[PDB]
């Protein structure tokens, strides 16, 4: 309700959002009539990237699996031909938000090979996932590394699981059980969690 | 005790089974009494030898790399998979399989347990670094070959009792079960 549009948006000859209306209306138009859902997302982006520059608010753009925007799709036309990511309005309107042509906020993103298309299992570095186009689009950017648990983090995670009584095997609390957990997961948080799920 | 045919060969005379029993009974009676050195040698003329199968376990030598770190190398085989492992005396439990961390090279937990078995058995988890190169076969054949190679390399840094225990656990034996025609 505080944020207000700055242009008349025409959903249909009958229905339009007048200048100065609260942003929520646009969102509601996307939630009520799905026909205008995709048009309603872009408008939202167009407002937020603009008004944040004016200084009304700080904006955080948090995109998980950002590597999907400059990759390939598994979507097809009716002629069984491939569709590129830029052909999608939802993906085309989200790339504009990744460009640093606005101020008053920060853009945070996290790569993910899980669910990625046409990538090998062991590819995890920025270029391998992003592609040339993705790296060029994000360049310049600050990369931050996320590693496996160090001994302190691993011990704290197991102490949390023991404090929630989530490790029911009688040997898991013992030190030998902890060494075996450490070896079998190699301190990887996901593998450790999955192995602790059925212990 | 010397077998019947060996007594035949030494005496250069054929003898039945009952008279060989009788001779062995006399020899045992002589053994029971306080036989002297001459009698002990006379008995030893009639007692052959045998051997064991624990000294035939080869313990590889310890080599040194350029940095001065001690290590030991070995080979293992499982089906068509062939593994070549290097175990360092000191380490932090880092295993590199074809230059790749083991939890990445072996997604399946069974293979990671196979790699864990050798160190867990002798309680040296997190005390050694391993660099191994495997080729051929599938995931399970590769894991078994790596386990064999790494156990054969680890035999160099453990006590002879631990080497025998690893042998008796079936860790130092190549599996001969292969696909049949
Ligand atoms: N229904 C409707 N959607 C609009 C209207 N204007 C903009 N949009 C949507 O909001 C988004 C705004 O992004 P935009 O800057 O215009 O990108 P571009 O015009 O395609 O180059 C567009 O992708 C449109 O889908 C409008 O007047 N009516």
């Amino acid at each position: 309700n505080q944020i207000k549009v700055q242009e008349k948006y025409v959903w249909n000859k009958r229905e339009s959002t007048e200048k100065g209306s609260p942003l929520g209306e646009v969102v509601e138009q996307g939630i009520t009539r799905v026909r205008n859902a995709t048009d309603a997302v872009g408008i939202v982006l167009k407002e937020l990237k603009r008004q944040s520059s004016l200084g009304m608010f700080h904006l955080l753009v948090a995109v998980d699996g950002i590597n999907a925007l400059w990759g390939r799709t598994t979507l097809k036309r009716e002629d069984k031909s491939p569709i590129a990511p830029e052909e999608l309005a939802l993906v085309h309107n989200l790339r504009k938000m990744m460009k640093n042509d606005w101020h008053g906020g920060a853009i945070v993103s996290a790569l993910s090979q899980t669910g990625s298309l046409f990538k090998p299992r062991k590819a995890y570095l920025p270029q391998e996932l992003l592609g040339k186009e993705g790296f060029d689009a994000l360049d310049p950017f600050i990369p931050i590394l996320v590693s496996n648990y160090n001994p302190k983090e691993f011990e704290s995670c197991i102490q949390y699981y023991l404090e929630n009584n989530w490790l029911q095997h009688e040997k898991a609390p013992t030190e030998e059980g902890k060494k075996e957990l450490l070896f079998l997961s190699n301190a990887n948080p996901s593998l450790l969690e999955r192995h602790c799920a059925y212990l | 005790w010397l077998i019947k045919e060996e007594l035949e060969e030494m005496l250069v005379e054929k003898l039945s089974d009952l008279d060989y029993m009788q001779f062995i009974r006399l020899l045992e009676k002589l053994l029971t009494s306080q036989c002297g050195a001459a009698e002990e040698e006379f008995v030893q003329r009639f007692r052959r030898s045998v051997t064991l199968e624990s000294k035939k376990q080869l313990i590889e030598p310890v080599q040194y790399d350029e940095q001065g770190m001690a290590f030991s190398k070995s080979e293992g085989k499982r089906k068509t998979a062939k593994a070549e492992a290097i175990v360092y005396k000191h380490g932090s439990g880092r295993i590199k399989v074809n230059g790749i961390d083991y939890q990445l090279y072996f997604p399946i937990t069974q293979d990671r347990e196979q790699l864990m078995f050798p160190f867990h058995f002798v309680d040296r988890l997190g005390k050694h670094d391993v660099t191994c190169t495997v080729s051929g076969g599938g995931r399970s054949a590769q894991a078994g070959a790596i386990r064999l190679a790494m156990a054969k390399a680890l035999c160099s840094f453990v006590t002879e009792d631990e080497v025998e225990w690893m042998r008796q656990a079936g860790l130092l034996t190549t599996d001969p079960r292969v696909r049949e025609r």
